[PDB]
């Protein structure tokens, strides 16, 4: 009579027609709230959001009535499998409401936690902007200490009892979905099981993330050693030339990024980095021109122009009206080919660079807009930010800034400026890879049951010393949940995307620059005015989720799996500089030493 | 003096849905096409079979104007040999099509803030439409072998879906008033020829 492949296709057509309208209303309502913060808009967003959320769960329940194995079309199966993801629905009504109570309790604790200064009693500060300012700008050992310890004593201890129940429920939810644990559930974002020759496994993610981590260690060892040697000048005591790096002394509260250690550890402090902010204001640049020049960047490489609705509807600058807007830079794919960007665009170099980043998201959204509704995403959770990140790589290079007249025609690039630029990139890119790897390795084993609840903080601080070279300033006695102090752990967010995206980022850039016939160091590459590079990237962008990420990655970089040699090639001039600067320094760390040992 | 009511067709205050498109027989009048091809308001004037030139030497018994509103992305489907929801389920042009397809964005007219759902398109049908065939049937569509008994359940879908038309949608998902001029000739005396 009729195959089950036809029934799901008809079901998807009915779903797509109503998903498009209901999601757009949810997206439009969320856009109105984000561009106009009023109490009425919150109710309108929630009612529109709940209606779409209720509709999706109803369709997901109906989607599970179709056998997934009885499908031969790859495109159809990817849509149904995405729709058949039951999630927390498989839990009992008693546990499902308990889980959401736990998740909301942790988010409220994280967003309302306040660490208090021991010296000044009524000096309790929230993480943002209170504790973030202390952990990003202060150079006092004690000031960074109480802020670091206060955030984990006050907030981490309030999340430890919740996280233990969180782990048990999320594992029960995952085991109901026929997953080994909740960590295995998260690794399913990278799993590909139906495209022969490009299949990827959830277990294979661990074996591939570990392989890339063993290759970045020598680069990280010298970066760790050079930072440690420079930090010895700032912190003569409380540090060891052969030991680890104290956790509070890093760039931020958790040590996720070392970007805030650039002033303390800059290679050549007398020669400043390239800053075109002054020239832009002297050339009469406004927010319109920043996005116009950003648009010219994508036109040069062959990507399509911004739509007319983009200019009419986007909030490219903070309104002069009294309406309140939270303007964290975001690119919006509302639906119905409605692409918008909301940003408090100032005339600065950073806003110029993130304009290319956010428009890189929009260019990705425009490319897979022809994909079905359920296949309009990046190839995996790390592809969408990788595409945006490589747009800022080309825009920030002096070669690009000279073409658009932001640098003098006779401007000469210095060798001590490339070192300063590469070092500032290693603080953000390379300084985060051990941190991201360690955190997801910890949660994967905690979910797997390899770390008993009496050893959560015992193995957290023995892996933070062995893999990251980072040692706790103060001991913890299992009544803490230090990982839960991070946003992505308390708020149920997978963290491995920040690792794979970094690998994908420079993998894309290395391949695009070779197509662009770039000669010289990779960090000097600019893919501008190279239609060949832009079209090759556009091939993967148009795929969306129609193809597995292993197939999408191969179409740009020519490699099916993650490769970190492109990342090592990007920092090779710095790595050569680092190894020469570490001739008279000890490279590596010993786990035995701790700041509190003596 | 006696001009054809093309204004009443193109400047009609409201167009019909694509599944229930309105057909008008323009005859017993003199048609002025100068304001059509020389006007920049029309984003699409793809004419098939005949061209605007060499037009005064042809006699057609009657003129049929099929007016309906569809999405911008579906304007490409109003053409012979096209495939899609509109081509197969809502409005099918014959392969031997002799006429001009006129489309123009009507975002200002046919789109409202919050959505304009007065335009419906047949999302599901048991078979593809014949050329120029109009189907206004509104019975529950059966996907599987389970009977629906007049109520939509599982594998039971209402065949008509409503266009969501907001002014902020992308140009692809925007209302486009399409007027299809069909010229028919028969053994009639063909009183209306055009000097
Ligand atoms: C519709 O109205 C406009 C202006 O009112 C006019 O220019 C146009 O010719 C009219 N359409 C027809 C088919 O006459
Ligand atoms: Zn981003």
């Amino acid at each position: 009579r009729s195959t089950t492949e036809d029934l799901v296709k008809t079901f998807l057509e009915k779903f797509n027609s109503e998903a498009e309208e209901l999601s757009y209303q949810s997206s439009l309502a969320s856009w109105n709230y984000n561009t106009n913060i009023t109490d009425e808009n919150v109710q309108k967003m929630n009612d529109a959001g709940a209606k779409w959320s209720a509709f999706y769960e109803e369709q997901s329940k109906q989607a599970k009535t179709y056998p997934l194995e009885e499908i031969q079309d790859s495109t159809v199966k990817r849509q149904l499998q995405a729709l058949q993801h039951s999630g927390s629905s498989v839990l009992s009504a008693d546990k499902s409401q308990r889980l959401n109570t736990i998740l909301n309790a942790m988010s409220t604790i994280y967003s309302t936690g306040k660490a208090c200064n021991p010296n000044n009693p009524q000096e309790c500060l929230l993480l943002e902007p209170g504790l973030d300012d202390i952990m990003a700008n202060s150079r006092d050992y004690n000031e960074r200490l109480w802020a670091w310890e206060g955030w984990r004593s006050e907030v981490g201890k309030q999340l430890r009892p919740l996280y233990e129940e969180y782990v048990a429920l999320k594992n029960e939810m995952a085991r109901a979905n026929n997953y080994e644990d909740y960590g295995d559930y998260w690794r399913g974002d990278y799993e590909e099981e139906w495209t022969n020759g490009y299949n990827y496994s959830r277990d294979q993610l661990i074996k591939d993330v570990e392989q890339t981590f063993t290759q970045i260690q020598p680069l990280y060892e010298h970066l760790h050693a050079y930072v440690r040697a420079k930090l010895m000048d700032t912190y003569p005591s409380h540090m060891s030339p052969t030991g680890c790096l104290p956790a509070h002394l890093l760039g931020d509260m958790w040590g996720r990024f070392w970007t805030n250690l650039y002033p303390l550890t800059v290679p050549f402090g007398q020669k400043p980095n390239i800053d075109v902010t002054d020239t832009m204001v002297n050339q009469s640049w406004d927010a319109r021109r920043i996005f116009e020049e950003a648009e010219k960047f994508f036109v040069s490489v062959g990507l399509p122009n911004m739509t007319q609705g983009f200019w009419e509807n986007s909030m490219l600058t903070e309104p002069g009206d009294s309406r309140k807007v939270v303007c964290h830079p975001t690119a919006w794919d509302l639906g119905k080919h409605d692409f918008r960007i909301k940003m408090c665009t100032k005339v600065t170099m950073d806003d110029f660079l993130t304009a290319h980043h956010e428009m890189g998201h929009i260019q990705y959204d425009m490319a897979y807009a022809a994909q079905p509704f359920l296949l309009r995403n990046g190839a995996n959770e790390g592809f969408h930010e990788a595409v945006g990140e490589i747009m800022s790589l080309s825009a920030a290079t002096p070669k690009h800034l000279k073409n658009i007249g932001l640098l003098p025609p006779g401007f000469s690039e210095d060798n001590e400026t490339d070192i300063n630029f590469l070092f500032k990139q290693a603080l953000t890119i390379v300084g985060t890879l051990p941190f991201t790897y360690m955190l997801e390795k910890w949660r994967w084993m905690v979910f797997k049951g390899e770390i008993p609840k009496e050893q959560w903080m015992k193995k957290w601080w023995e892996m933070k010393r062995d893999l990251v070279g980072v040692v706790e300033p103060l001991p913890h006695d299992e009544t803490y949940c230090d990982p839960a102090s991070l946003f992505h752990v308390a708020n149920d967010y997978s963290f491995i995307r920040y690792y794979t995206r970094t690998i994908y980022q420079f993998q894309f850039q290395e391949a695009l620059c070779q197509i662009a016939k770039h000669e010289g160091p990779l960090h000097k590459c600019d893919i501008s005015n190279s239609s060949e590079a832009g079209q090759t990237l556009l091939q993967m962008l148009k795929l969306g989720r129609s193809k597995p990420w292993t197939l999408a990655l191969y179409r740009v970089v020519g490699a099916k799996n993650m490769d970190v040699r492109p990342l090592l090639n990007y920092f090779d001039p710095l790595f050569t500089w680092l190894k020469e600067q570490n001739r008279n320094s000890f490279v590596g760390w010993n786990t035995d030493w701790s700041p509190y040992a003596d | 003096t006696n001009l054809c009511p093309f204004g009443e067709v193109f400047n009609a205050t409201r167009f019909a849905s694509v599944y229930a498109w309105n057909r008008k027989r323009i005859s017993n009048c003199v048609a002025d096409y100068s304001v059509l091809y020389n006007s920049a308001s029309f984003s699409t004037f793809k004419c098939y079979g005949v061209s605007p030139t060499k037009l005064n030497d042809l006699c057609f018994t009657n003129v049929y104007a099929d007016s309906f509103v569809i999405r911008g992305d579906e304007v490409r489907q109003i053409a012979p040999g096209q495939t899609g929801k509109i081509a197969d389920y809502n409005y099918k042009l014959p392969d031997d099509f002799t006429g001009c397809v006129i489309a123009w964005n009507s975002n200002n007219l046919d789109s409202k803030v919050g959505g304009n759902y007065n335009y419906l398109y047949r999302l599901f049908r048991k078979s593809n439409l014949k050329p120029f065939e109009r189907d206004i049937s509104t019975e529950i569509y059966q996907a599987g072998s389970t009977p629906c008994n007049g109520v939509e359940g599982f594998n039971c879908y209402f065949p008509l879906q409503s266009y969501g038309f907001q002014p902020t949608n992308g140009v692809g998902y925007q209302p486009y008033r399409v007027v299809v001029l069909s010229f028919e000739l028969l053994h009639a005396p063909a009183t209306v020829c055009g000097p």
